RNA sequence: UAACUUCGGGAGAAGGGGUGCCUGCGGGUGCGUAACCCGCAGGUCGCAGUGACUAGGGGGGCCCGACUGUUUAAUAAAAA
RNA sequence: GGUCAGGUCGAGCCCGGGCUCCGUGAGGGGGGAGAAGUCGUAACAAGGUAGCCGUAGGGGAACCUACGGCUCGAUC
RNA sequence: ACGGCUUUUCCGGAGUGUAAAAAGCUCCGGGAAUAAGGGCUGGGCAAGGCCGGUGGCAGCCGCCGCGGUAAUACCGGCGGCCCGAGUGGUGGCCACUAUUAUUGGGCCUAAAGCGGCCGUAGCCGGGCCCGUAAGUCCCUGGCGAAAUCCCACGGCUCAACCGUGGGGCUCGCUGGGGAUACUGCGGGCCUUGGGACCGGGAGAGGCCGGGGGUACCCCCGGGGUAGGGGUGAAAUCCUAUAAUCCCGGGGGGACCGCCAGUGGCGAAGGCGCCCGGCUGGAACGGGUCCGACGGUGAGGGCCGAAGGCCAGGGGAGCGAACCGGAUUAGAUACCCGGGUAGUCCUGGCUGUAAAGGAUGCGGGCUAGGUGUCGGGCGAGCUUCGAGCUCGCCCGGUGCCGUAGGGAAGCCGUUAAGCCCGCCGCCUGGGGAGUACGGCCGCAAGGCUGAAACUUAAAGGAAUUGGCGGGGGAGCACUACAAGGGGUGGAGCGUGCGGU
RNA sequence: GGUGGGGUAACGGCCCACCAAGCCGAAGAUCGGUACGGGCCGUGAGAGCGGGAGCCCGGAGAUGGACACUGAGACACGGGUCC
């Protein structure tokens, strides 16, 4: 059965990008998915997205700009300190500050660069590049 | 997929996204409550009561009406029945499963060579045990309640 | 035909148990842990050993090669076990006599066993009567 | 008996069914000789 | 409390400890301190306490006959 | 400190019972190596009766047959 | 080769050093004088196609491999290369090894998915709201000895070594403060996953009972003579006690022909004559009901082809064992004539298959095309039929095929593609599913399961060729079919083998 | 495990008398194999794997066992008793 809607959404995004789809629909909708999409839009990896009510968890409509090489959830959600980010960057990214490691912190979910700037850690919930 | 057969049948209900009852509903909340209690007195189950209301009285569903006695929850057939003191003593799905399990055991006693029916009985009993565990966790029945093939006849 | 498991955050016990269970299919690890080599090693896990020559024999070269390889039978002073030791050298056999003390040393074959076209022989002579066989063969030294 | 499917291949070996029959006979004979 | 086993046996295998008398307590069934049994503590005597009487010695191999049973009354009880 | 009695710790020796390891014991059983042996030809082509798996019974040896199964089966 | 220079080291000496010595240090006298070996030389791997010796012998070889009278691969000579006061040999550990795989391995055909299902612990778990701070993050006190490790400077000449400062290591523990995204915990609200229920249908799903289909076998009563059967050819065998064959009757025991289909139902094994009764599951259409109740599941439970076993019945046809006839050098077989167990029913045990989609199960996503089964919807015909044709949605069942995957064969929305979970299994070929031990079973057997030793390959996909007592085209008097003449039998000429 | 005591420099089934049936265990008790533990050392890009004799801290032993005297400290390597 369904286990991780966030992982489902990221895998679907990657699959549809590889064939060049312009639009995708994410179902079911969750606030974690919404925040991750917000971060991706802020960093310019996706286009406009919107939330649609359907009498259920909801749906997300997302526009793809053909910029994502690969996006995927990180599991298990490893906890990470401020000084323990280089190893994860080397593991999940091709080059320094190339992609974004989406991290859930005590002050909301944000990019690992933002987490470093704010001097806080959290858990690694996804990665995109 | 299905619990045991592992098939992917998708037939079901596709209700429209709604938040308030449609205007064309003839009856009011009190009238539909009275209709529900009348049907329960007639002797229908909750599902059959809902089906009758949907078919004959043109009420799409009672879940669209907000509960007058609790703004934080919507109405429901079981909630109305318990408000009027007519809810089942034990869950209806569990009752149906127990009834048909008892019938299957009665048939198997006459036909001991029906191994396929025996497997069906085993699946039914597994489902019954699952439901009993869930209702134990939710506290809907006594913690010491156990399913006995012998005692189930009395419940039936 | 599925994602390798367990992968949960709280499955460390099961993952460690699986690794421990399947590490026993490795021959090297099993041998090292159970000390199987030391149980049956004639040399008792030593680099070289000393013994007394009991007889001089020769072994046929394995196919497709051909020839007679001169070897000796040596009784180890450690436990009295009798083993076969190859005599490297063009004419090494003539420098070894019956009831002479010889120091044998493993043969550098695959793993630790035989080498070349002479299976069964795992050891080679090095020193005879406290004199090196290589020097004896080259003729600089003399057999005492 | 546990299975080795590759044993059924006939390249340079006897039929596995007859090997199995011989092994069963030998097991019974060994039991008889040991007294069990 | 072993080998073996036809799983019932072998078996009381083998092997080890105690055992009298006296002064009291406790338990069983019991109306009962009636009657018959079952334990506990202490003291004490001798070489020896089932002190007389009654009262198995044991274990490991092989052949024959499966077993209980019958036989030459009066030299053969056995593998017959 | 002698002698006697009692209470403890208690080595050593003896007996019985478990556990682990170590060395042999005439002979028997197969296993692997070897060489340029004897009998036949079982598989590889439709390998000359297609091959193979499970069970059962036979035969000097490879396999022979019966029941159920697969193609890892050539032809039409 | 000639002419010069220095003394780290070498020899002797004076001081300083040491508790006393010695070693070091400054200086003086002599003098290039006192000082290079080890492995390798076909590739992997830098270095010889040079010369003498041995001729599958000696030998070499970690692996490939070399030596058989022409050796750059063995021994030695002369060259050459790598390190160098070191250089080689043997055993052990790490890397090599993503061959132990959390990072980070595989299970269709190479080792590997339990034969299949249901479920206990464990692991993994739908959406929203509120509360706690257990986990998590940040800050701040007390700790985790020194030596060891890294950096800068300073002292032994620099260095090794020591000293002064800074950092790390001891995988962490503990007193407090803050955060609330996530996970845990408690409460509340939902329906998407999964269950329950109603409606019209589909199917060799299962059990019980009752009525049939021909066919085969036997027995009796008629017809009728001498054969029947069987093979490549025969024989055994049946037949005169009237066979084969035709007809009129009686009895029995298995199996349900064509229709039949890449068809349908079941977890799998498996399940086809026809009506009646009981019973399980699934697909479809549901503004129906409950409200996360779910997935996988070590242990454990249930089913499970054929064969086999226990006991009681039955036994038509087939047919292990066996007995006869043939073929063959032999035939314990293939072929033919008989034939017991079995195949069948009732009650149990056995739990084994190429039980193979050789592919575990649940969820989301990733071009299409074309058949067929069930259901629903729309349209057109209709002999108005539960009829026919076309299109669409859902669920099954096949084929081709794009992106992509793979060693390739091929798979490709029924993935063997990218992801999120759980269990099972594999770690070179044999030894070996063997030995020992334990559990189960009446037995046969089932489950569990090694070592010593041996081996360089075993194994998979595909390519070219050579073959087939495979197929299809062709050709040939050193092939045949139709024919002429001969040789093979005798003496001799000549050439071989032998003596 | 408890109720009450003895002994100990001290709490304690450490031991004693009396009450109950508790305690550990597939998250692997018991049993068997091996081994002094750590700071550290070897190796690898790292994850990790292997070792843990020499230097430091801690623990044990003095031919194999069992006992005691003196002393703050021992049941004491170059003190004592027995087998």
């Amino acid at each position: 059965t369904l286990l991780d809607p966030l992982a489902n959404a990221l895998s679907h995004i990657t699959n549809s990008e590889r064939v060049g789809k312009r639009e995708v629909y994410i179902k079911p909708a969750s606030k974690l998915i919404g925040e991750v999409l917000r971060v991706m839009q802020k960093y310019g990896y996706i286009g406009e997205f919107e939330f649609i009510d359907d009498g259920r968890a909801g749906v997300y409509r997302v526009q793809l700009l053909g910029r994502i090489n690969k996006a995927g959830a990180i599991k298990p959600r490893f906890p990470v300190k401020v000084s323990e980010f280089e190893k994860w960057e080397k593991r999940f990214l091709p080059a320094f500050e190339f992609g974004i490691l989406i991290v859930s912190t005590s002050q909301g979910v944000m990019s690992h660069k933002e987490a470093i700037e704010k001097g806080i850690g959290g858990r690694l919930i996804a990665y995109v590049y | 997929a299905r619990m045991h057969a592992r098939k992917r049948g998708k037939s079901g209900s596709k209700r429209p996204p709604r938040t308030a009852p449609p205007i064309w509903v003839e009856y009011t909340v009190e009238e539909i409550e009275n209709l529900v209690v009348k049907l329960r007195k007639e002797g229908y189950s909750t599902a059959m009561i809902g089906t009758i209301l949907r078919d004959q009285y043109g009420i799409p569903s009672v879940k669209l009406f907000k509960d007058p006695d609790n703004p934080n929850r919507n109405l429901t057939i079981t909630r109305i029945l318990e408000k009027h003191g007519l809810a089942p003593e034990i869950p209806e799905d569990l009752m149906f499963l127990i009834r048909r399990a008892v019938n299957l055991r009665k048939h198997l006693e006459q036909h001991p060579k029906d191994l396929h029916s025996m497997r069906g009985l085993q699946l039914i009993e597994s489902k019954i045990r699952r439901l009993v565990k869930y209702y134990k966790r939710k506290g809907k029945l006594p913690k010491n309640w156990r399913y006995d093939p012998e005692t189930a006849k009395l419940l039936v | 035909p599925g994602k390798k498991a367990p992968n949960g955050e709280f499955a460390g016990r099961k993952l460690k148990l699986k690794r421990k269970k399947f590490r026993w299919s490795d021959i090297r690890y099993k041998r090292r842990v159970l000390r199987l080599k030391e149980k049956s090693d004639p040399l008792e896990g030593a680099p070289q050993a000393r013994g007394i020559v009991l007889e001089k024999i020769a072994v046929e070269a394995k196919q497709p090669n051909s020839g007679m390889r001169k070897a000796v039978r040596v009784q180890l002073i450690k436990n009295g076990k009798v083993v076969t030791a190859f005599c490297p050298g063009d004419g090494a056999i003539k420098f070894i006599d019956e009831h002479d003390e010889v120091i044998i040393e493993g043969i550098g074959g695959p793993k630790g066993g035989s080498m070349g076209d002479i299976p069964g022989i795992r050891y080679k002579v090095v020193k005879v009567n406290r004199v090196s066989l290589k020097e004896l063969v080259k003729g600089r030294k003399e057999k005492p | 008996m546990k299975r080795r499917p590759r044993k059924w291949k006939k390249k340079g070996r006897m039929r596995w069914k007859w090997i199995k029959k011989r092994i069963r006979r030998l097991k019974r004979q060994r039991k008889k000789e040991r007294g069990l």
